[PDB]
């Protein structure tokens, strides 16, 4: 009763078929695992310039 | 180890064409100057006293 079971931009057929972007991991091909990025930032150093 | 700046090229520094094996500016010309930091090429790239 849902065209997008996982709630992501890709329908159940596009996911199961692999007809979406080719850089999406293969676990996100089944309709119950969301194709979904988890992006975070990390600081490596901080530099101060006295005015 | 300190990244002073990361600068995306502005209108002054964009190359229109670049074919395989070519170079911008073409071979026989001089290098292009990357001397501005902001979006409209109105601010220069500064460094500290220690740098």
């Amino acid at each position: 009763l849902e065209s997008n079971t996982a709630g992501d931009p890709y329908t159940d057929y596009e996911k199961a078929s692999g007809s979406f972007d080719k850089a999406i991991k293969t676990e996100a091909r089944d309709p119950l695992v969301a194709a979904y990025p988890i992006v975070g930032v990390g600081m490596e150093k901080l530099i101060i310039s006295t005015n | 180890g300190d990244t002073l700046s990361t600068i995306k090229a502005q209108e002054n520094q964009i190359g229109n064409n670049l074919s395989p094996g070519d170079t911008y500016p073409k071979k026989g010309l001089s290098p292009l100057a990357l001397n501005t930091m902001d979006q409209f090429s109105s601010r220069l790239i500064p460094i500290n006293y220690d740098q």
